[PDB]
């Protein structure tokens, strides 16, 4: 112990960190969807594959 | 007095600390290396190699290439009789000038 | 292009990065290993340019002022790291930074195939320039300095905004080799005289033009040492390289609206010559020698002869190399007594013989001292001169006489005579600094050697 | 030195500009903050508008 | 146009007129204010019971509605406004400079 | 919620609903070299309230980062021994001093609110911003500051103290200047026993002709002599039977109240105006010594980053904070 | 103010905006103008002073003027057309009032003077979100009755925002008068690219927008309202001066900076409608928002201004509040000039 | 042997009411720090009034 006052940040938020994880990992996992589906819906329209 | 200042501080000598100081850092290690990297880098690596390399370029800009040429151009224009040097760059049959 | 531009933004997270005794060190020998690999630009066709993408191209006139930037950054870091030792280690840092965003932006701009780009990088050199000239000069007058430098570059760049966004709309294209196959002739209108004036205004302005020049000196004198450095050698290119690109589309106006830009350039550079005789302050000495030498440079693309094209390349080349020796040799002396007035420390060939040596062969090469590339290009404009007129030579030969004139009053001045009794501080000259002038001066003497790398598509 | 380059160069360009800004915003940002006066100020511009733009 | 609505705009402009030329008061300029849209409400209610917009009948009182909001808001001010200094002048609303 | 703010307003927290109406704001104030300290310590732990030492040099050192005191050339650079020894510095000493005890004397007087207002215990202060200026006035007579000194002062605090609520009681211990010098001589330390009679007499002509009445007409005020403030028991009976309905505590409502502890817990806008840019000799630092010294401070061991993240002090998941 | 109600004025104002942008009525917009003006007078008078009742009733003397004019032009405008949706008005005479009506709601010369009164007057977020939004209504209105617009009589107005805003600008030493007068010269460019083109104007709307969102943030961080307030700030935290420094260059026009965009996309609009005159001239006069710029960036973190002791105690001390999308807006307004080809996104 | 930095003459210079002082802006002051002005001395003047003897 260091501070004569424990700190407000003195041990990690881990429902926000959690929260902040998944948002990430969701988005992420989204947006691969999302471009695979968007190239699967143009190579369909244009006739190519 | 106005405010409260620092007074100016005197100059600060590498020399006095490191009698065979290079000017380069306060350490002396630090100091040497500094002026090692510099001096081989910049004279040896740039200045020697980098000369050469431009002095062994090839010659791209097709000087000699011109020049062979232009020998082949006079050797035979001057055998056939025809003038070194025509008097015009382009056809002048395929230059259509204004009535 | 990108094989250079990538490592410089790669300089800048090492910079960041590194301990914090190791940013000099590293931050050299990475500069030292960019100048090396930027090397290769210097081989050249004989026909056309080095089209390495859509955004990017390479020429004769492009490659050695890219060169010349690329070495020039470790200097400036050794001068740097000479006056910057009791700052902290994150300003330091950002002192690097800002050079490191300097050259990133040089390189961009003199490969820059467009000139809306072109445009763009151009002014977005000042920002860096502008931040180390207000942030980490040593007197007062940094500030007017700044001011000045900026308004007068802005004032001189917009109008040359407006006129680029002008062509685009009206030509379809601001592709340097698209608008030079499809230039057309430029009618003698009031329109198309205003569009030369904004284009060419811009590019004198940065030059500097004679009569446009004080924020020159204001600015080379109040920055520090590094920002005088890149101030002279490379950021007085830019009007030179710009006027020789621009000036493709400006035909046949040129040949009439040159009259009282050449008559400008020639009469002060004899004036400013004049001045560099007497001159208190050996900074704005060395920076109105430049305005002079830039005059000439002028000359040589108004009259715009190929002959005039390659030695304006020539001296600009030697004149970013001299001045910014010449910047460092005067900043030793000042870090020295810590005063910029020339008179104050004499003796100084009897107190520190190997700067005077240096010394010496500055102020040999400021002057047009055979067979050295600022006299080959010197020459080049002067017969370039003589073909336009025949009284050039007389304004050529005055202004040669009082260079020469000038150069050696700064030398005797400075380094002859008996020394000053009551300067006892005066430390022997360190390796770095004879390190710095030695990598000054060894590769204009092998640019001598080898001199059609410097003299432009025009060879 | 004197004459051209530390006096008319600078009279001229850079000075006399920096005169004219200077007067002008002084003469601009010099007011009382009177809502009368401004107001009185918008009724003329407005009758300008009206009449003198068509 | 008939003289009526000639008659109604010159009002709009007179009051328009008195609003932007102050002498002491505040409250003497809130009724310059509230007689505008006296004006746009009479207007407005003779262009459309002319022209038999019927379900335009409804803007006017809407108008009135907002009207009143804004002399409400005018009257919170200069209540404000005289408190703090004891009379409406607008001179004493000099504080603030441009 | 989880910190205090509008979003715990509009949830429900409420500062009337807190307090015990035994949450009451007790001064002990008088001369040097007084009972007060004793007197405050007694009642303290008779009402069960909060004690507060006079906040002298420090204080924000000992509230914040680890308690100990940091170098006074760090924190406060001015010296109470240095006063006594030469009270007419030409280096500002004097008025250095006087500002930052005030500045102190703010920030104690935040946090005690503070911790009323988040507690609802009461809070017994040695002394306060309202009782502060009577040094000031003291030094100012005795020609050892100046009127511009003096006058910063009051715009200070001017700006600072009209948003704060006054004391629910005052308590003032009355001692003669000569029983003052007694003591003075009876402990023996030198930088005090260096103070002049004239120097005493002022801050007691201060404490009678300005401070007493002017608390007096806001709240109650209690004065006692040597003999009554030795006796504690009296004192805290004497509190306890307070008939007063007449101060602003009474007026503050919930919003008022939110309003007060919004500001209260955030320390840097109590100490806003503490810094405003009148450029005293005294109080003025040059460009130079200011990046030095704030430098020196940055490198102090747990002061380079926030409370939480400094791992040289041992902290840890610093990449997940 | 009960934070419920303040958090429902906010909404009110939000509403007013919203009906504003959304309605296809005339007496709609109105309703919407009057609302926002309503909600926002109390907004103005939050923290409560001589000062704020002043601006406060400056405010709504000039808004409840410019709202009489409005709908005086609206009852005109159905008188020669029946007409109730927004469109291109039918009549001149109408067209002119609608004009001067929201010139005078947005600020632009001759009608400015209220703008630098105002903001001086109310506090730092009083000031950002009066700015903003209060400059967000108006603008829709224009855009949405562009066609119709008198180029000259839009163009002189604008080209005087332009001018007073940089005079003022240059005269000014207290910070909100600073922005208010770098608020009306971007208005003032703003108004000058509308009858050309609607989306150069909203991009230079969010730019602007950005821009002084970081602005008055940082102000609000450092809790500077003076020159030489703001002076102090490089001995407490200096990375907040650097991040001003570098958000007032972009707000200057420097390029590779944010603020280049909106000024280069309208001199190459209003060039390919062959203006010339007028784009330089704008260019030109924008040195002096430029220099009063670089004269705040000189005082705060180009140069170390003297400190005073107290400071000592506010290092000891740490922010608290933490300011919302603030690095956001801080990087949005230098750093995303290679990006302009969204303003096709933007169409 | 130091950089130079702003000192009270400069702050001075940049601490006044506005830039480029004339002889009404000299008249003019700086804001309060908290823009709170002093309250005025404004008298409420009750109404006096005889209530009686008729
Ligand atoms: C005043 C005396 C005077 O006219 O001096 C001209 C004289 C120019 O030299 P010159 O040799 O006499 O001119 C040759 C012919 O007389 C004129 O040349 P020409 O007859 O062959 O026709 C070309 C002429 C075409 O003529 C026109 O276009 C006339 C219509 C007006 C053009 C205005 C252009 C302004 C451009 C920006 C200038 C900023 C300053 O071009 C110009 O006028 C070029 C204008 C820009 C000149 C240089 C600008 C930098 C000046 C630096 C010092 C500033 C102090 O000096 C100056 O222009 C600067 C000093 C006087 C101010
Ligand atoms: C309905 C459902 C949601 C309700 C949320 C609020 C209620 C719950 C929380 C609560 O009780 O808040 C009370 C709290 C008031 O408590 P207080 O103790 O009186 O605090 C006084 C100051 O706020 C204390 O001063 P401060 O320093 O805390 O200032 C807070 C506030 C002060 O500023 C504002 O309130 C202005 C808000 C608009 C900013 C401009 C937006 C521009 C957008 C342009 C177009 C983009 C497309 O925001 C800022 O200073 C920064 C605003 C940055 C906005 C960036 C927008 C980017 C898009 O309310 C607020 O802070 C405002 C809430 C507004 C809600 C409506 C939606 C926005
Ligand atoms: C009598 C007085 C004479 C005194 C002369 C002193 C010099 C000694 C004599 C000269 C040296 C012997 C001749 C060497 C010569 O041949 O090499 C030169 C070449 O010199 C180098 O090219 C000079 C390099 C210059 C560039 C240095 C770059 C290093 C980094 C500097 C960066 C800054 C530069 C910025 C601008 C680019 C000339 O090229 P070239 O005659 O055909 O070479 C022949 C080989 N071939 C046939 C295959 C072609
Ligand atoms: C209708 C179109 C014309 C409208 C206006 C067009 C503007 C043209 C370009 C304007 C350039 C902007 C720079 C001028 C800013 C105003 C300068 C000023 O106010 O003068 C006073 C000012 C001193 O006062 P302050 O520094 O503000 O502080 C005083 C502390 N007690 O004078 C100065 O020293 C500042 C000088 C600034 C740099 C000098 C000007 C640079 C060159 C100007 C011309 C450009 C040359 C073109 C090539
Ligand atoms: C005060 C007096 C100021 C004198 C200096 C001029 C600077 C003020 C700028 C105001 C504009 C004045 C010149 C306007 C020229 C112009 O607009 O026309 C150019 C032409 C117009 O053609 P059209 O409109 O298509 O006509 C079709 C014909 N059927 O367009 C162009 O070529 C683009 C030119 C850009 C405008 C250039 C204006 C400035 C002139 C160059 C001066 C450079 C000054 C640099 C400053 C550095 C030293 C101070
Ligand atoms: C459309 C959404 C717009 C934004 C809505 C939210 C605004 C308020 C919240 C952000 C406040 C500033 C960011 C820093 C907060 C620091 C405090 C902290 O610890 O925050 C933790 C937080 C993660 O918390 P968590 O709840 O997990 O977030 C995911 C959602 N549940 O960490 C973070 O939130 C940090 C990452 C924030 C993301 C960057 C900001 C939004 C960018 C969106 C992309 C578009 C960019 C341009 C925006 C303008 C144009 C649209
Ligand atoms: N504003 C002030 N200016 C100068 N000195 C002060 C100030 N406030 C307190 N002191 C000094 O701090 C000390 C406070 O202790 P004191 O009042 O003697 O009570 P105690 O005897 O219980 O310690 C005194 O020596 C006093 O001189």
């Amino acid at each position: 112990k260091f501070y004569i006052r424990e700190p407000p940040h003195g041990s990690p938020d881990w429902l926000k960190v959690g929260l902040t994880l998944g948002t990430s990992v969701f988005l992420w996992i989204y947006l691969i969807k999302q471009h695979k589906e968007d190239v699967l819906e143009y190579k369909r329209r244009n006739g190519l594959e | 007095i106005r405010l409260q200042e620092d007074p100016d501080p005197e100059d600060e000598n590498l020399y006095e600390k490191n009698p065979d100081s290079h000017g380069y850092d306060k350490d002396p290690i630090v100091d040497l290396w500094n002026m090692r990297v510099v001096f081989f880098f910049g004279f040896s690596i740039v200045l020697v190699l980098g000369s050469t390399f431009v002095a062994y370029l090839p010659d791209y800009r097709m000087q000699e290439w011109a020049r062979r040429e232009a020998e082949r151009l006079v050797k035979y224009r001057e055998a056939n009789g025809l003038p070194l040097m025509e008097s015009n760059c382009f056809d002048p049959n395929k230059i259509q000038l204004p009535e | 292009m990108l094989k250079i531009i990538i490592p410089t933004t790669m300089l800048l997270p090492m910079t960041w990065m590194s301990k914090h005794n190791m940013i000099w060190i590293n931050a050299t020998v990475h500069s030292l290993l960019i100048s090396l690999i930027s090397l290769s630009l210097l081989n050249q066709l004989g026909e056309n340019s080095l089209n390495f993408s859509l955004t990017f191209f390479s020429d004769s006139l492009s490659a050695p002022l890219l060169v010349l930037t690329t070495w020039l950054l470790p200097l400036m870091l050794m001068a740097s790291q000479s006056h910057l030792s009791k700052e902290t280690t994150t300003r330091k840092k950002l002192y690097i930074t800002m050079l490191i965003l300097l050259q990133l932006f040089l390189i961009m701009t003199f490969t820059a195939t467009e000139l809306i780009l072109f445009y763009i990088l151009f002014e977005a050199t000042l920002v860096p320039t502008l931040i180390i000239i207000t942030r980490w000069g040593n007197q007062t007058e940094r500030l007017n300095a700044g001011l000045y430098f900026l308004f007068y570059t802005l004032a001189g760049s917009l109008p040359l905004l407006v006129a680029l966004v002008y062509i685009q709309n009206t030509t379809g294209s601001l592709n340097f080799l698209i608008i030079h196959y499809w230039s057309h002739p430029l009618s003698n209108s009031w329109s198309n005289i205003f569009m030369w004036l904004a284009c060419i205004m811009a590019f004198m302005v940065k030059m500097p033009l004679y009569g446009l020049h004080l924020w020159l000196p204001k600015a080379h004198v109040e920055a520090p040492i590094a920002g005088s450095m890149v101030l002279a050698a490379v950021l007085l290119k830019l009007g030179g390289y710009g006027m020789m690109r621009i000036t493709t589309i400006l035909n046949p106006l040129t040949n009439y609206m040159a009259y009282p830009f050449l008559m400008l350039s020639m009469w002060g550079m004899i004036m400013t010559s004049s001045i560099c005789l007497r001159q208190t302050d050996l900074k704005s000495l060395i920076a109105y020698s430049s305005v002079s030498h830039m005059a000439l440079v002028i000359v040589a693309i108004m009259i715009q002869t190929p002959w005039s094209f390659m030695g304006a390349t020539a001296l600009m080349i030697a004149h970013g190399l001299t001045s910014s020796m010449l910047f460092c040799l005067a900043n030793t002396n000042y870090e020295r007594v810590h005063s910029r007035t020339m008179i104050l420390a004499r003796g100084l060939q009897t107190l520190l013989p190997l700067m005077a040596t240096w010394w010496l062969v500055a102020s040999l090469t400021n002057l047009a001292l055979p067979p050295s590339i600022n006299l080959i290009g010197e020459l080049f404009i002067i017969t370039a001169s003589f073909s336009w007129s025949n009284i050039t030579i007389i304004l050529m030969g005055m202004n040669m006489m009082i260079t020469a004139l000038y150069s050696l009053y700064m030398l005797i001045t400075t380094q002859r005579g008996k020394y000053t009794h009551h300067i006892n501080n005066i430390k022997p000259s360190f390796t770095r600094e004879n390190a710095l002038m030695a990598l000054h001066i060894l590769p204009l003497l092998l640019l001598t050697l080898n001199p059609k790398m410097i003299l432009g598509p025009l060879y | 030195s004197s004459l051209l380059d530390l006096i008319w160069l600078e009279t001229i360009l850079p000075k006399t500009t920096s005169f004219i800004q200077m007067k002008m915003s002084i003469m601009v940002s010099n007011q009382k903050g009177l809502i009368k006066l401004y107001f009185l100020s918008f009724l003329i511009t407005i009758m300008i508008s009206m009449t003198l733009f068509n | 146009m008939p003289l009526v609505y000639m008659n109604i705009i010159m009002a709009f402009a007179i009051a328009l007129a008195g609003l932007l030329m102050y002498r002491s008061h505040l409250m003497s300029s809130l009724l310059c204010l509230e007689g505008m849209m006296l004006s746009l409400f009479i207007m407005s209610t003779l262009i459309i019971l002319n022209t038999h917009f019927t379900l335009a009948n409804m803007m006017p009182i809407i108008l009135l509605v907002f009207a009143a909001c804004e002399a409400a808001l005018g009257l919170s001010l200069l209540v404000m406004v005289s408190n703090t200094y004891g009379t409406d002048y607008v001179q004493n609303l000099n504080l603030l400079q441009c | 919620r989880l910190q205090y703010g509008p979003l715990a307003f509009v949830l429900g927290e409420r500062t009337t609903r807190k307090l015990t109406e035994t949450s009451k704001v007790i001064t002990v104030d008088g001369n040097i070299c007084s009972g007060k300290g004793r007197l405050a310590r007694e009642i303290a732990e008779k009402l069960g309230l909060r004690h507060f030492p006079e906040a002298g040099i420090h204080y924000a050192d000992s509230t914040t980062g680890d308690g100990k005191p940091l170098d006074v050339q760090l924190s406060g650079n001015c010296s109470l021994e240095k006063f006594y020894d030469d009270p007419k510095s030409n280096d500002g000493n004097s008025y250095r001093l006087q500002s930052w005890l005030y500045a102190s004397r703010l920030l104690q007087y935040a946090d005690a609110l503070e911790h009323l207002l988040s507690t609802g215990q009461g809070v017994v202060l040695e002394r306060s911003i309202y009782s502060d200026f009577v040094f000031l006035e003291a030094m100012y007579r005795q020609g050892f500051i100046r009127k511009q000194c003096v006058e910063h002062y009051n715009e200070v605090k001017k700006v600072t103290a009209c948003e704060y609520l006054p004391p629910h009681v005052v308590v003032y211990v009355d001692v003669p200047v000569p029983e003052i010098q007694s003591r003075i001589q009876k402990k023996g330390n030198p930088h005090e026993m260096k103070i002049t009679a004239a120097y005493l007499q002022d801050i007691e002509n201060a404490y009678k002709k300005t401070f007493l009445p002017e608390m007096s007409e806001k709240c109650e005020v209690l004065q006692y002599s040597a003999r009554e403030a030795e006796d504690a028991e009296k004192v805290v009976e004497d509190i306890e039977y307070l008939k007063c309905d007449k101060g602003p505590w009474p007026d503050q409502d919930d919003r008022t109240f939110h309003r007060l502890r919004m500001l209260v817990q955030n320390k840097l806008e109590v100490l806003n105006y503490t810094t405003i840019p009148v450029y005293l000799p005294e109080i003025t630092i040059g460009a130079h010594q200011s990046d030095r010294v704030f430098q020196k401070f940055t490198e102090l061991p747990g002061r380079k980053y926030s409370p939480g993240y400094n791992e040289d002090v041992g902290d840890k998941w610093i990449w997940l904070k | 103010m009960n934070p419920i109600i303040y958090t429902t004025l906010i909404m009110t104002v939000m509403s007013g905006t919203m009906l504003v942008m959304i309605s296809s009525h005339w007496l709609l917009i109105w309703i919407g103008f009057e609302m926002n003006l309503l909600a926002m007078i109390p907004v103005l008078m939050k923290n409560f002073n001589p000062r704020a009742t002043e601006a406060a009733t400056k405010y709504f003397l000039t808004q409840a003027t410019a709202s009489m004019m409005l709908m005086m032009a609206i009852i005109i405008n159905l008188l020669y057309s029946g007409q109730w949706t927004i469109t291109k008005m039918f009549n001149p005479v109408a067209m002119t009032m609608m004009t001067m009506a929201l010139a005078m709601k947005l600020g632009l010369s001759p009608f400015h003077f209220w703008v630098p009164e105002v903001t001086q007057g109310i506090s730092l977020q009083a000031g950002l979100l009066l700015l903003t939004w209060q400059k967000l209504a108006p603008l829709s209105v224009l855009c949405q009755i562009s066609q119709s617009i008198n180029p000259n009589l839009m163009l002189t107005m604008a080209m005087l925002s332009i001018l007073i805003g940089g005079w003022g600008g240059l005269n000014q030493t207290q910070l909100r008068k600073i922005m208010a007068y770098s608020s009306i010269a971007h208005m003032g460019w703003m108004t000058a690219v509308l009858p050309y083109n609607t989306t150069m104007t909203i991009l230079n709307l969010l730019i602007y927008i950005t821009m002084t969102l970081a602005m008055f943030m940082l102000l609000i961080h450092s809790s500077a309202t003076t020159t030489l307030s703001l002076s102090h700030t490089w001995n407490k935290m200096p990375v907040i001066t650097s991040l001003m420094m570098v958000t007032l260059l972009s707000m200057g026009g420097l390029p590779p900076l944010s603020g280049f965009m909106p000024k280069w996309m309208i001199i190459q609009e209003m060039t390919k409608n062959e203006s010339i005159i007028m784009p330089t001239l704008m260019a030109m006069t924008a040195l002096l928002n430029l220099y009063f710029y670089m004269r705040l960036a000189y005082s705060s973190s180009l140069t170390m201004f003297p400190s005073t002791n107290n400071m000592k105690m506010k290092w000891q001390f740490e922010h608290t509040k933490q300011m919302k999308l603030l690095p956001t807006m801080i990087v949005l307004s230098t750093l995303v000039l290679p990006m302009t080809p969204a303003l096709s996104s933007l169409n | 042997a130091r950089q130079w930095q702003p000192d009270v003459e400069w702050a001075e210079q940049f601490g006044g009411a506005v830039m480029y002082p004339t002889k009404e802006t000299a008249h003019w002051k700086p804001p309060p720090w908290n823009d709170v002005d002093p309250p005025k001395d404004t008298l409420v003047s009750n109404l006096t009034l005889n209530f009686g003897p008729q």
